[PDB]
C-alpha cells in the first residue's frame, strides 16, 4: 500500500529464464543512442542529449522527472540505452567457450565435424543436459582435425 | 540481518517474518514486466494509465511485481553484461 | 622542493610507506595515530613492533611465543584477533642497536 | 462482428465482505465491472451469458494482505470490428471535415478524403449533409461503410470508415 | 580517413581492452585498468562477488 | 596537527645463510638462502639461492 | 577424379552462363533477375571448397565469374550478395597472371574500383586485389 | 605518371618508430639536420627520407634500407622512447601512408550556407560569400545582431535607426556601409570568420532564415541547387530501418521489388525477405544496401512522425501520394500531409508530453477572464481542459492565462454538513449518481 | 547520379503557413477582396 | 493582453534578457499607448478572450467571422499608414484587416 | 613561421621565400622576383605532412611525391591552396605541366 496505484495485475515470479541478449533485442529495448563522449553539454546544467547522462535514461534528481516514463525519482526504474560498436569485440566471459565452439565446428562451411553416423556421436546427442551434451560433443569432435567434403556421398562439409 | 540470521529464521520455519524483514523493513520496490519478453523494459506511466513494451509492441500482457531494489539492480547489472534474466509469472514444464 | 616534502608528508600521514602513485603493494600501517587515552597507553604505543607477515598464508609458528623472546619482548602483552602474536611490545629494559 | 468467447477475470475481495452472501456479491461485482467495458484486445463486452450461475471456485488468501483472490470464468458476447470489413451504420453527425457514424457502441469517423467526390458537403441544407444528385446522406441516414483502420486507446476503440468503393454510401 | 593496418590493429586492440575491462578487471595474464588515483577500476564483475558483493 | 607514531617493523636479518627443507612435492629437497645488503645504508641489494 | 571435377565445373559453367542469359532476358522482359540468386548457393558451396580451385583454374570458370560481374546493358549493377560472394571467392583462390589473362577480370575489377555505386568496402577490396595482381608483373 | 610509381620489392623499406606526443615534427627536423651535417663525411647517415602524418599521432616514418641506419638516425635523440619500438611497414601500406586526406570537397564552396560554431552569431546560418585562400578563415554573410546603444536578436542592419541611436556611421561605397567598425553590405553583415568557427556538414536550415536571406535576391529561395542538394542529404540521412518494415527497391537487378526487413546489421546492410507470387522466392533472404530501399506505407496503419514541425505526431494513413503521404492525426484529429521520409510505422503512440509548455496533467488553470478549468489530457500542440461547467475545450498553451496557484488557506472545501474537507479526501455524492472519489482541486 | 519545386523543399503545412502555395498566388493575382 | 503578452514568445524574441514582470509592464504600457495594436498582437489568442457571456454557444467559425468583421470595421474606421507599416511590422499588423486587402 | 611552396612542395619560412625565393622553382616561378601576393599564391603556410628527404635519387618517397629532382629539405604531403589560373597559364607557356599537391586532384 506504499506504492501508488497501478492498474496492472500483481503477480509473483515463478520462473527465471536465462540467456543472452541479441543485438536486435538490445536495439529494441533501448530508448536512446549514446554517441557523444562529453558527459556535460556546456557545464551549464541540462546534460547533453545523446550523451552518457541523457535525461531519457532516467532521473536521479528530486526535482527532475524522467523524460521517458514521466515518473519521479522514487518510481523510475531506469531505462537502457545502446551504443553501436565500430568493430565487433569478444565478450570477456565467453572466450573459452568461443574457443571450444571454434574447435567443434568447421571454420569455412560452418558445420559440425562429426555426424550421427558415428554411434558414439549419436549416443552423445541422445543425452539431455545441454552442458554435458556440449562436453561430450567437444570431446568427440576435438580429435577430428579435418573437415570432410565427403561422407566418412557429401556430408555438407568443404574438405 | 545477515546470512546466519536468515538460516536461523529458516530453521524456525517462519517464512512470513523472513519475507517481511527482507522486503517491508528494507528495500522494497515495484517493477513492471512484459508478459512476453519477460524483461523489465515496460515504460509504465501511472498517472496517464498506459503501459507499453516497445520491443514486443504490446500494451496488455503486462504485470507488476514486488521485488527488492537490490534484485532490480542485480538484474540491470546482468543486462549491462549482455545476460538477459527473464522473469515469468507462470510455469511451463 | 615539493617532491620530497609531499612524499614524506603523505607517507607519514597515511601510513603507506612508498610513493603516492604506488599505494597498492606498499607496506601499510607503518604510521599510526598516537593513542592518547591514558599515559600508559601512549607509553605502550611508543614501544610497539609489528611483523608484516599479513593475513594471507597465515601459520601458527610466527604467532607463537618463542624461547628466544625471553627478556626482549613482553610475554603477556599482545592484541586479540587477527594480529595476535604478530604485534609485539619491547620489554622494559630492552634496546635496539644503532 | 459479434462472437462468443470464454473469458476469465481476477476478482479481489476485501475481508469485510466475508459473509454468506459472498458468491452473489461477487456475481454482481463481476457484472458491474464487465458489462459495457471496452478492451482493445477483445473489443466491447455487451452481455454475460448465464450471469446468475457463474462458477467462482475457491478464493485464495493473499499472504500479507488478507484479501481473497477469485478466478472467475465466464462466457460473454463480444463485438469487435476488423480491418477491411463492410458493416451497416447510422450517421450521427455531419461536419466539413467528414461525418461520424455509429456501429453499435463504436463511433466511426469518415474523412472527406475517403468519400466519393460527387457527394459534396452542403452546409446550406437543413440539416447539413454530404449530398450528390441521387444521393443525400445526413444525420440519421443509413450508410454502408467499410472499416479501414482501427485505433486502440486505453479503454476505447476508434475506427475509420470509407464509402469510396462500390456497394457503399447511402443505403 | 586512412588505414595503416598497424594503427588499425592498435586502436581496435585498445577498444577490445576497454570493453573487456569494463566488465572484468581481474583478467589474469595482463595488467589491470587503473584510475588516475592509481586504484584499479571497479568492474561490474567485482560488484557481484565477495562478502560485500551484490549477492552476499 | 595530528600526532603520528612510527611502528617498528620486524624483518629477517641479512648477510646470513639460511638452510631450509623443501616439502616433498618438489624436485628440491634442501635450499640455501642468502640476502645481501651493503653496510653503507643497510639496503637490500640481491638474493641468491 | 580430377577429370570428374572438371566435368562438374564445366556443367556449373554452362548453368551459370544460362542463368545469366535468362536473368538478362527477364530484365529485358520487365522481370527481376532471380536465376542468379537461385544458383548462388551452389556456386558458393563449390567455390568455398579449396581443393577444387585447381580444377576451376583448369576450366577457367573465372570467365563466367566475370560475365556475372559484368554490369547488364541497362546500367544496373548485380545483386550485392553475388558481388560479395564473388569477391570472397576471388580472395580465397590463388589467382595468377595466367588466369587473369585467360579471364580478363582486371577490366571488371578496374570498373568496380572506379565506380561509386559500388560499396566502399568492395572498392577497398578491389584496390587491394588489383595491387596484389600487379605485384608479380613488376617483381 | 602516378600509377607506375607504386613500390616494388627492391624499393627501400619503411620503418615506423613510436615517439613522445607532439615531438614528431621536432624529430623530423632533427633527423634532417643530422643528415645534412653528416652529409659529405666519412660516415654519412645512410637513410633516404623521413616524415610523419598528423593523423597518425606518435609515429615517425623513415625510408631506409637497414636497421642500423635507423638506430644511427635515432641515436642522440631524447624524444625516442627507451625501448626500440620500431616495426617494418608492409609494402602495401606504402601508398596509404602518403595518400592525401580531406579530399571530400574541392573545398568550402562560396555561396554555400553554413552554421557558425562560436562568437556573437553562434549557431546563426551564414552564407559563404568569400573563401580565403589560406583556408583557416573565410568572409561570411550574416544577419547583424545589434542594439545600436545575452545578445540582441538577429536583424538586418537598419541605417536610419543606427544613425538615430549613433550618428557616427561611416560610408565607403553605395550599398556598402561601415557602422561601429562592422561592414554591412545592403543590410547584411559581411565579416570574416575562422574555419574553427563553422560547421560545414549536417547543416539544418530553417525557412524563416532562408526567406530572410533570399528576400534580397528578388525571389524566395532561389539558391536552390545547393538547397536541393541539402534536401537530398536530409532525405538520405534521416532514413532509419527496423525489422519488419515493408520496403521497395529502387536500383539493382531487383529493382521494383517488395520485401520485409528481417534483420539489421550495422547501418548499411539489411537482410530482406522478398515477397512474390512464387513460393520458392518468398523463402529466400537477401542482404541489400540501405541506399536502395524505400519504405512502403499502406493505408490504415499507425505511423509516427520522425522529424519536422509535427514531430511526435501519430495517426492512421489515409492517402498515399507517392513521396508525400497523408494521415489523419490523433491529437489534433485533422489531416496532415508530410513526406514519407518523416514517418515510421509505429503501431502504438504512448506520447509523453513532459518538457513542453507550462502546464502538466491535473492542473487547475484559468481559461479566460470568466472560465476556469482543469487539464484532462495534454498534447504536443495543445491541451484538453474540463471546465467547471462540465464541458471540454481545446486551446493552445499560449492562450491559457496562467495556473491558479492557491495556498491551503485559499483552497478550502466545506461539505453539506459543514465539516471541513481538505485536498485528497474521499467524499460521496449525497444524491444523483451518488458517486465517490478523491478530491483533486477545490474552486469556489 | 546527377538530377526546385517548393513542395518537395519544405513540408506543405509550413508552406501554407508561410503563404507559398498556388492558392496564394491565385489570391494575390485575383482582383477581388480576400 | 498584458497577461497573454507575458507568456507569448514574441516578447521573448523581442526581449531575451528581461523578466516576465517586465514583459507584463511593457504589455500594459503598449495597451495604454494603443489598445488596437495590442488586441491585434493576440493573433489567435484573441478568440479566447471573454467577449460575450454566451460566446461559446456560437460555432467557432461564426465567432471567428464576427471577430474578423468587427476588427475590419474598426481598423477601417481608424486608417493605416503604409509608410509606418513598412517601417515597423508592429504597425503593419493592421494592414491585412483593411477592406479589399487581406493577409 | 613556415610556408610550403605549392609547385615543388618544399617548406621554408615565408620571409625566406620572400628574401631569397624557392631554390628549385626559381627557374619557372621567380618567387624571389615576385611580390607577396605571388609568394602566397605559390607558397602556402597552411599544409600537412612534414617530409624530410635525404637522398632524392634513391628515395622511393621522393619519386612518389615527384620531388626527386629538387633540393632535399622540408616538404609537405598536402598543401592548402592551388596555383592561380594566370600562373597556371604562364607555366603552361613554359611547357611545364603542373600537378596539384592539394590532394583534391589525383
Ligand atoms: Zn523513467
Ligand atoms: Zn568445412
Ligand atoms: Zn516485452
Ligand atoms: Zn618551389
Amino acid at each position: 500500500s506504499q506504492f501508488p496505484y497501478s492498474s496492472a495485475p500483481l503477480r509473483s515470479v515463478k520462473e527465471v529464464q536465462f540467456g543472452l541478449l541479441s543485438p536486435e533485442e538490445i536495439r529494441a529495448i533501448s530508448v536512446v543512442k549514446i554517441e557523444y563522449p562529453e558527459i556535460m553539454d556546456e557545464s551549464r546544467q541540462r546534460p547533453r542529449e545523446g550523451g552518457l547522462n541523457d535525461p531519457k535514461l532516467g532521473s536521479i534528481d528530486r526535482n527532475f522527472k524522467c523524460q521517458t516514463c514521466g515518473e519521479g525519482m522514487a518510481e523510475c526504474p531506469g531505462h537502457f540505452g545502446h551504443m553501436e560498436l565500430a568493430k565487433p569485440v569478444f565478450h570477456i566471459g565467453f572466450i573459452p567457450k568461443i574457443k571450444k565452439v571454434c574447435e567443434c565446428i568447421c571454420m569455412n562451411c560452418g558445420k559440425l565435424l562429426l555426424d550421427e553416423t558415428n554411434p558414439t556421436m549419436a549416443q552423445a546427442i541422445r543425452i539431455r543436459d545441454p552442458k554435458k551434451r556440449f562436453n561430450a560433443v567437444w570431446q568427440l569432435c576435438k580429435t577430428k582435425m579435418v573437415c570432410e567434403a565427403d561422407a566418412p556421398v557429401s556430408r555438407g562439409g568443404c574438405g | 540481518f545477515g546470512e546466519m540470521e536468515r538460516d536461523c529464521m529458516i530453521a524456525h520455519g517462519a517464512a512470513g517474518f523472513l519475507k517481511e524483514r527482507l522486503m517491508e523493513a528494507s528495500d522494497a520496490f515495484r517493477v513492471h514486466v512484459c508478459g512476453i519478453c519477460g524483461l523489465m523494459s515496460v515504460i509504465a506511466n501511472l498517472k496517464k494509465n498506459q503501459f507499453e513494451c516497445r520491443s514486443c509492441k504490446n500494451k496488455t500482457n503486462i504485470y507488476q511485481l514486488h521485488i527488492p531494489y537490490a534484485a532490480k539492480l542485480l538484474f540491470q547489472e546482468l543486462m549491462a553484461m549482455n545476460i538477459a534474466p527473464r522473469l515469468y509469472t507462470e510455469r511451463s514444464g | 622542493s615539493t617532491t620530497i616534502t609531499s612524499g614524506l608528508k603523505y607517507s607519514l600521514a597515511t601510513g603507506n610507506w612508498g610513493e603516492q602513485k604506488k599505494a597498492m603493494s606498499s607496506r601499510a600501517g607503518v604510521s599510526q595515530v598516537l593513542n592518547r587515552y591514558t599515559y600508559s597507553s601512549t607509553l605502550s604505543h611508543l614501544r610497539r613492533t609489528n611483523t608484516p607477515i599479513g593475513r594471507d598464508g597465515k601459520l601458527a609458528k610466527p604467532r607463537q611465543l618463542h624461547n628466544t623472546h625471553w627478556g626482549l619482548v613482553c610475554p603477556a602483552e599482545t592484541p586479540e584477533g587477527q594480529a595476535c602474536g604478530l604485534v609485539k611490545n619491547l620489554s622494559l629494559l630492552s634496546g635496539i642497536s644503532i | 462482428m459479434f462472437f462468443l468467447k470464454d473469458l476469465s477475470l481476477i476478482l479481489t475481495l476485501h475481508p469485510s465482505y466475508f459473509g454468506p452472501q459472498m458468491n452473489q456479491y461477487l456475481r454482481e461485482k463481476l457484472l458491474t465491472d464487465v458489462e459495457g467495458t471496452c478492451t482493445g484486445q477483445f473489443g466491447y463486452i455487451v452481455t454475460v451469458l448465464d450471469g446468475m450461475n457463474i462458477d467462482v471456485g475457491k478464493g485464495r488468501i493473499i499472504p500479507g494482505s488478507g484479501s481473497a483472490e477469485f478466478e472467475v470464468k465466464y462466457r460473454a458476447v463480444v463485438w469487435k470490428p476488423f480491418k477491411g470489413e463492410v458493416v451497416d451504420a447510422i450517421v450521427s453527425n455531419v461536419s466539413p471535415i467528414g461525418f461520424f457514424a455509429d456501429v453499435g457502441p463504436l463511433n466511426v469517423f469518415v474523412s472527406t478524403r475517403l468519400i466519393p467526390d460527387n457527394l459534396v458537403y452542403n452546409p446550406s441544407n437543413s440539416p447539413p449533409a454530404y449530398m450528390s444528385n441521387d444521393e443525400l446522406i445526413t444525420k440519421g441516414s443509413k450508410v454502408r461503410l467499410k472499416v479501414v483502420g482501427t485505433r486502440t486507446d486505453v479503454n476505447e476503440i476508434y475506427a475509420i470508415g470509407s464509402i469510396k468503393e462500390d456497394f457503399l454510401g447511402a443505403i | 580517413d586512412g588505414s595503416p593496418q598497424h594503427i588499425i590493429n592498435e586502436v581496435e586492440q585498445l577498444l577490445q581492452f576497454h570493453v573487456a575491462t569494463y566488465m572484468d578487471n581481474d583478467i589474469a595474464g595482463q595488467p589491470q585498468a587503473l584510475q588516475k588515483s592509481g586504484r584499479p577500476v571497479k568492474a561490474i564483475r567485482a560488484r557481484l562477488k565477495g562478502k560485500e558483493g551484490r549477492l552476499r | 596537527g595530528s600526532e603520528k607514531v612510527l611502528i617498528a617493523q620486524e624483518r629477517s636479518a641479512a648477510n646470513i645463510v639460511q638452510v631450509f627443507k623443501k616439502a616433498a612435492p618438489s624436485p628440491i629437497s634442501h635450499v640455501a638462502e642468502i640476502r645481501s645488503a651493503l653496510e653503507k645504508g643497510s639496503r637490500l641489494i640481491s638474493t641468491m639461492q | 577424379l580430377e577429370q570428374m571435377q572438371d566435368e562438374l565445373i564445366q556443367q556449373l559453367k554452362l548453368q551459370m552462363e544460362e542463368s545469366a542469359i535468362r536473368d538478362a532476358n527477364n530484365i529485358e522482359q520487365g522481370k527481376p533477375a532471380i536465376f542468379k540468386l537461385k544458383l548462388l548457393p551452389k556456386v558458393k558451396d563449390i567455390l568455398l571448397r579449396a581443393n577444387l580451385a585447381d580444377s576451376i583454374l583448369d576450366n577457367n570458370l573465372l570467365a563466367s565469374v566475370r560475365l556475372w560481374l559484368e554490369p547488364l546493358p541497362d546500367a544496373s549493377l548485380p545483386a550485392y550478395q553475388i558481388q560479395k560472394v564473388l569477391f570472397d571467392a576471388i580472395k580465397s583462390l590463388p589467382i595468377k597472371t595466367s588466369h587473369l589473362r585467360e579471364s580478363g577480370l582486371g577490366k571488371v575489377m578496374v570498373f568496380y574500383q572506379k565506380s561509386k555505386r559500388v560499396e566502399p568496402n568492395l572498392k577497398r577490396t578491389a584496390e587491394k586485389l588489383i595491387s596484389d595482381w600487379t605485384r608479380p608483373i613488376m617483381g | 605518371p602516378q600509377r607506375l610509381l607504386i613500390p616494388t620489392v627492391d624499393d627501400p623499406g619503411i620503418w615506423g618508430v613510436k615517439v613522445r606526443l607532439g615531438k614528431e615534427k621536432d624529430v623530423v627536423r632533427q633527423i634532417l639536420k643530422k643528415k645534412l651535417a653528416r652529409e659529405g663525411t666519412k660516415n654519412p647517415l645512410e637513410i633516404y627520407s623521413a616524415f610523419q602524418r598528423d593523423s597518425f599521432k606518435g609515429h615517425v616514418y623513415i625510408e631506409a634500407r637497414k636497421a642500423e641506419a635507423i638506430n644511427d638516425a635515432l641515436k642522440g635523440n631524447v624524444n625516442v622512447f627507451s625501448n626500440n619500438s620500431k616495426f617494418l611497414v608492409g609494402i602495401v601500406e606504402y601508398k596509404d601512408l602518403l595518400r592525401p586526406v580531406k579530399s571530400s570537397d574541392v573545398k568550402l564552396t562560396r555561396g554555400s550556407y553554413v552554421r557558425v560554431k562560436n562568437g556573437k552569431f553562434k549557431g546563426d546560418l551564414a552564407q559563404v560569400d568569400e573563401v580565403l585562400e589560406n583556408g583557416l578563415e573565410a568572409r561570411l554573410k550574416l544577419v547583424p545582431r545589434l542594439d545600436y546603444g545575452f545578445r540582441p536578436a538577429q536583424r538586418l542592419f537598419s541605417e536610419a535607426e543606427a544613425r538615430v541611436h549613433e550618428p557616427t556611421i561611416r560610408r565607403d561605397r553605395d550599398g556598402f556601409v561601415t557602422y561601429g567598425g562592422e561592414e554591412y553590405y545592403e543590410g547584411f553583415l559581411y565579416k570574416t570568420f575562422r574555419l574553427q568557427n563553422l560547421i560545414v556538414n549536417s547543416i539544418n536550415p530553417t525557412l524563416n532564415e532562408l526567406s530572410l536571406f533570399q528576400s534580397n535576391e528578388e525571389s524566395t529561395t532561389i539558391d536552390l541547387s545547393t538547397i536541393a542538394d541539402s534536401l537530398k542529404e536530409t532525405a538520405k540521412n534521416l532514413v532509419s530501418f527496423q525489422p519488419g518494415d515493408n520496403v521497395e527497391i529502387i536500383n539493382g537487378e531487383l529493382n521494383h521489388l517488395t520485401g520485409t526487413v528481417s534483420s539489421v546489421n550495422q547501418s548499411t546492410i539489411v537482410s530482406v525477405r522478398l515477397h512474390s507470387d512464387d513460393d520458392t522466392i518468398n523463402s529466400e533472404t537477401v542482404e541489400i544496401p540501405t541506399s536502395d530501399l524505400r519504405k512502403i506505407f499502406n493505408v490504415g496503419d499507425h505511423v509516427r512522425v520522425i522529424h519536422g514541425k509535427h514531430t511526435d505526431d501519430t495517426g492512421l494513413i489515409v492517402e498515399v501520394n507517392g513521396d508525400k503521404v497523408e494521415f489523419i492525426s490523433n491529437q489534433t484529429k485533422r489531416t496532415v500531409i508530410v513526406f514519407s521520409n518523416y514517418l515510421i510505422k509505429s503501431t502504438d503512440s504512448t506520447v509523453s508530453i513532459n518538457e513542453s509548455g507550462r502546464f502538466e496533467l491535473h492542473d487547475l488553470v484559468q481559461v479566460n477572464s470568466d472560465l476556469v478549468g482543469i487539464v484532462i489530457r495534454a498534447q504536443k500542440d495543445s491541451f484538453d481542459v474540463l471546465c467547471s461547467d462540465g464541458k471540454l475545450l481545446s486551446l493552445p498553451p499560449v492562450s491559457i492565462y496562467s495556473k491558479l496557484n492557491l495556498n491551503p488557506n485559499q483552497q478550502i472545501a466545506i461539505d453539506s454538513n459543514g465539516v471541513e474537507v481538505k485536498v485528497g479526501d474521499t467524499v460521496r455524492e449525497f444524491t444523483g449518481e451518488r458517486r465517490q472519489g478523491t478530491i483533486l482541486h477545490v474552486y469556489r | 547520379e546527377q538530377p526546385t519545386s517548393l513542395a518537395d523543399v519544405f513540408e506543405p503545412s509550413e508552406l501554407k503557413e508561410k503563404m507559398l502555395t498556388d492558392e496564394d498566388n491565385v489570391i494575390r493575382v485575383t482582383d477581388l477582396p480576400e | 493582453t498584458a497577461r497573454l503578452y507575458q507568456h507569448s514568445s514574441k516578447s521573448s524574441a523581442e526581449y531575451p534578457n528581461r523578466p516576465q514582470l517586465a514583459k507584463y509592464c511593457i504589455g500594459l504600457a503598449k495597451y495604454i499607448q494603443s489598445p488596437l495594436l495590442e488586441y491585434l498582437a493576440l493573433d489567435e489568442s484573441m478568440y479566447s478572450l471573454h467577449i460575450h457571456k454566451h460566446q461559446n454557444l456560437l460555432p467557432r467559425e461564426k465567432l471567428i467571422d464576427a471577430v474578423q468583421t468587427s476588427i475590419v470595421d474598426i481598423v477601417n474606421l481608424v486608417g493605416v499608414d503604409i509608410n509606418e507599416a513598412v517601417r515597423a511590422p508592429y504597425h503593419a499588423l493592421a494592414l491585412p484587416y483593411v477592406c479589399g486587402l487581406g493577409p | 613561421r613556415e610556408r610550403a611552396c605549392m609547385l615543388c612542395g618544399i617548406v621554408l619560412p615565408g620571409r625566406v621565400f620572400m628574401q631569397n625565393g624557392c631554390p628549385n622553382c626559381d627557374s619557372v616561378l621567380n618567387l624571389r622576383d615576385s611580390d607577396q601576393a605571388t609568394v602566397n599564391e605559390c607558397t602556402s603556410s597552411s599544409f600537412e605532412g612534414l617530409v624530410a628527404v635525404g637522398d632524392n635519387e634513391h628515395s622511393w618517397v621522393a619519386k612518389w611525391l615527384r620531388v626527386d629532382r629538387f633540393q632535399p629539405g622540408l616538404y609537405a604531403v598536402r598543401v592548402d591552396g592551388r596555383l592561380p589560373s594566370d600562373i597556371v597559364a604562364a607555366l603552361e607557356q613554359y611547357g611545364v605541366y603542373y600537378r596539384p599537391r592539394d590532394g583534391s586532384v589525383i
